[PDB]
């Protein structure tokens, strides 16, 4: 829909952040689903549980099966395997979901989503009104016009009645933001310290000597390497996805969001009668002068009585003409 | 649009339905898998170490394989993620039976149109700055449809009685889910012990096998299990929330202390339980709602159109 | 001449927003400025990935001799791989 | 990578030196597919490996720069104002 | 719409009958004597069907 307003830069940044995260986890969940294996050779020569590592070139003759092999395969990636390079994909959609959720909560929430589409429909409708042009121009006046004109204003009195009293929907935004951030350094602690554990060479001692004949075995991960990397890009996503929720919250408590001061409107425009707004309307109209600054001028003829007194004068000059 | 009459614990409960049809799915597909369990025969016939000699061809092992996960490996860890599958849709399907009756359907329209009417009409704010022409005519419209909306909806009860009765059959259904998951979680091991009886076929009776995705099973076992019990917790509180305090009866007495009109009555019925709806979704529109549900205020709207 | 009402009022009110967003963009110049950025961001990172292409382009090749010493779990030191 | 030993080696080189027979490497299958997961890690180059995702990258950045300005609200908004006033 | 309920019907009849009789024949096991001693050097094989 038009939500688009509500959405400030750093909102769209971390939603295409979040959609690159989530090819990511889907990438690598696709990967570890299918093509995630082991490579296992047992080590002929073993020193107290530790390989010794000791005319032409021949083979070495193992005497496994293929079915040994995958048995060694199965027992030492699921037992010797480091649990990060195994659940990595499905943590980072974990953390692209919660993510998500955290980003788009205030608008599934009914308390705030009532109030958000409120004042969207409304803001729309007034930007979207010609009384606009006319009251910020400064008599011709169309009928339908004329108590569109009116009955806008009245909502706009109504909105405000409305919404005013509460802060629902700021706590929520907060909220959300230092989730959206404990979370992030969180999640660059526990992946940042386990990274390294995601290693091409993973040497296994899993005590399956009854039914191969060896006890130690040297594995390859081979979709480890690319997992370090992945991890490495989703580190830095994260990181980006934390610097930019930073910034919100410092865009948040830098200033008061819940007082919003309309000086400069009515500095320049003639109605100097707007007052200031509080609480919700507030940081939505603070949120809105975060995409386009214009689109509060033209809501702010909407809050003033002189503007109402002056609709009301041209109206009644319109309806009751002359000849009746 | 009946968005208006989801509450945050509808909402919530759709959500987790949908991520546990996800996880329904994502375990299908990993059953899809062809390799699924590794069996080895038990007791089979610096130092240098060497492999033992099964002496079995590929095709022994693969139905080796078939035979201990038709004969050993538990139906729980076979089947896990279907009945992950018909319990969401169960979910699913029982958590709009409310909105989707036939009967209640047309009720909760004609509820939400006529509150959508209050709520855009001028009448309503005419009305509080009363208490504190053609807008005058349609507000005696109006009017008169929300006497037919009195005279048409607060008769009968079959809303409540229906979304009790399907708030009822989501807490059973998650009671018998985590009861019987939490019971047979334990049987989706790793390691297996298989001990058919295939010693004419290949030679051995006893194997040991790796169930190779246990681990994911068990993953997404737990996974479910934490939804399953949100799911719960939350249908409880819905159930806590219906029966806490009687829904069956709404008092306007909030609006009696604010609103000067005290001939505001207190609907009952499905009247009273779509007020605490609208409640828990926005307070602002019962509030405003009571202004048209009284009559004294409609003699008052008639003497001031008859003056005007 | 003729003039239905409609379109007269459309028309000197187009006129007034035409004037007001003149007053309201002809102040800034961020959106040149983003472009500008932009071309040159894509110039540059054209110039880099022409580059790196170009100078790595011959290491694809079929026949690649590998020497990895893993003569302990093989007995072979050095292999001969084919990338197909 | 399918990799087959040297049997002729001459100082971590392969020296390359009546009906023909196979050569015997007594090397199993997984052998063979553990040499070709060493070798394709260890010596086959970066860019033979990443090509297709070097370049899903710089598409992915190209496609950010060049929609950018579409994005962006402070110049979204302004384009939206030019457009509608001149499609008007 | 008459004729569509009673095809529907006669059908849903006819499936129920064929399928549940035959549904017992879906079996795990199946021992299977094909004579191909010619070519494999056995008759008679134990299959499992998965
Ligand atoms: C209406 C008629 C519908 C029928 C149309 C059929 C569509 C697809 C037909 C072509 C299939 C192509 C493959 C055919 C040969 C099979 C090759 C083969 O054996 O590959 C193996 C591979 C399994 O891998 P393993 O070796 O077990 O891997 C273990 C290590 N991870 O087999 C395959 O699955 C084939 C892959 C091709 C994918 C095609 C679709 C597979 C089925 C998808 C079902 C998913 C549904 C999930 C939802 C269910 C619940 C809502
Ligand atoms: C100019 C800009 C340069 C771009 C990046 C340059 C990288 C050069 C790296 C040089 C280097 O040393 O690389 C080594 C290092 C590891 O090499 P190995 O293969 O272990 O070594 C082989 C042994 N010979 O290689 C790299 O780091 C290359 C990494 C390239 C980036 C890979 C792409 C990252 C993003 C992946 C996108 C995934 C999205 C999936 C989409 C999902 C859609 C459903
Ligand atoms: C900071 C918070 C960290 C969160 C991660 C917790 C990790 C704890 C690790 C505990 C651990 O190592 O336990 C082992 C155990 C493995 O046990 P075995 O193999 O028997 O043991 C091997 C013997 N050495 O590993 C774990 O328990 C790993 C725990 C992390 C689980 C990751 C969560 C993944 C959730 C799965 C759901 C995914 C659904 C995807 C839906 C797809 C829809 C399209
Ligand atoms: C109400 C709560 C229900 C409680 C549990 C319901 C199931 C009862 C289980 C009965 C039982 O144990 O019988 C076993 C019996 C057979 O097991 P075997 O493998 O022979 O057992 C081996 C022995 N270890 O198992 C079952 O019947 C499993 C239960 C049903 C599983 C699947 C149910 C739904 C099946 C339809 C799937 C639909 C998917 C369609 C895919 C769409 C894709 C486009």
């Amino acid at each position: 829909p038009a939500y688009r307003i509500l959405k400030p830069w750093w909102d769209v940044f971390t939603d295409y952040i979040s959609i690159v995260m989530l090819m990511i986890a889907v990438f690598g969940g696709t990967l570890q689903v299918t093509q995630d294996k082991m490579i296992c050779l047992p080590c002929k020569w073993v020193t107290k549980d530790s390989c010794n590592d000791s005319t032409g070139p021949t083979g070495i003759k193992y005497d496994l099966d293929r079915h040994q092999y995958n048995y060694v395969d199965a027992v030492c990636y699921e037992n010797r395997l480091h649990w990060f390079a195994k659940y990595f994909p499905y943590l980072v959609l974990l953390h692209t979901l919660i993510f998500l959720a955290c980003s788009n909560f205030w608008f599934k929430f009914p308390r705030t989503s009532s109030k958000l589409e409120h004042f969207v429909s409304i803001l729309l409708k007034c930007f979207d009104s010609p009384w606009t042009t006319r009251a910020l121009s400064e008599g011709v006046l169309d009928k339908k016009e004329g108590e569109q004109a009116k009955a806008l204003f009245e909502k706009v009195k109504k909105f405000r009645t409305h919404v005013e009293e509460g802060d629902i929907v700021y706590r929520l935004y907060m909220r959300q933001t230092i989730i959206k951030v404990i979370k992030f350094a969180l999640i660059i602690c526990y992946t940042v310290y386990y990274v390294h554990n995601i290693k091409f060479d993973v040497d296994c001692t899993v005590d399956i000597e009854s039914l191969t004949g060896y006890r130690t075995y040297r594995c390859a991960h081979p979709l480890a390497t690319l997992f370090k990397i992945l991890a490495s890009f989703y580190i830095s996503l994260v990181i980006f996805y934390g610097l930019i929720c930073m910034y919100t919250l410092w865009w948040m408590l830098r200033r008061s969001l819940k007082k919003y001061s309309f000086e400069s409107i009515r500095e320049e425009s003639s109605y100097s009668d707007i007052p200031d707004v509080k609480n919700d309307f507030a940081f939505m109209l603070h949120l809105i002068d975060q995409y386009d600054p214009l689109y509060s001028k033209r809501f702010a003829v909407f809050l003033s009585e002189v503007s109402e007194n002056k609709l009301r004068q041209l109206n009644l000059n319109n309806e009751w003409t002359l000849d009746k | 649009a009946f968005r208006v009459l989801k509450p945050w614990w509808d909402v919530f409960t759709d959500y987790l339905s949908v991520a546990m049809l996800m996880i329904g799915v994502f375990g299908c597909t990993l059953q899809v898998m062809q390799d699924k369990i590794i069996c080895l025969p038990k007791r089979v016939q610096t130092v240098e170490m060497k492999g033992l000699k099964t002496d079995l061809d590929l095709q022994q092992y693969s139905f080796i394989n078939q035979m201990c996960y038709e004969r050993a490996l538990h139906w729980y860890a076979k089947y896990f993620p279907y009945l992950v599958l018909i319990h969401t849709l169960v979910f699913m399907l029982c958590s709009n039976f409310w909105f989707k009756f036939p009967g209640s359907s047309s009720k909760i329209e004609h509820f939400i149109s006529i509150l959508g009417k209050c709520f855009d009409s001028p009448w309503t704010t005419r009305a509080l700055s009363e208490v504190s022409k053609k807008e005058g005519e349609q507000a005696k419209a109006l009017f008169e449809k929300v006497k037919k909306f009195r005279l048409h909806v607060e008769e009968g009860d079959i809303l409540y009685a229906m979304y009790v009765r399907q708030t009822v059959l989501k807490v059973i259904k998650f009671l018998i889910i985590i009861a019987y998951n939490s019971a047979l979680v334990s049987k989706v091991q790793f390691t297996v012990d298989c001990n058919v009886d295939i010693q004419d076929m290949t030679g051995y009776k006893n194997f040991s096998c790796n169930h190779t995705m246990a681990h994911l099973f068990s993953k997404l076992s737990f996974c479910y299990l934490c939804f399953v019990s949100i799911y719960g917790l939350t249908c409880l509180y819905t159930l806590y929330w219906l029966f806490y305090r009687s829904l069956r009866e709404y008092s306007f007495e909030y609006v009696r202390q604010e609103t000067g009109i005290d001939d505001i009555p207190d609907v009952k019925n499905d009247f009273a339980f779509m007020l605490h709806m609208i409640d828990q979704y926005d307070p602002l529109y019962s509030k405003r709602f009571a202004v048209f549900l009284s009559e004294v205020s409609e003699n008052k709207l008639k003497q001031l159109n008859l003056n005007n």
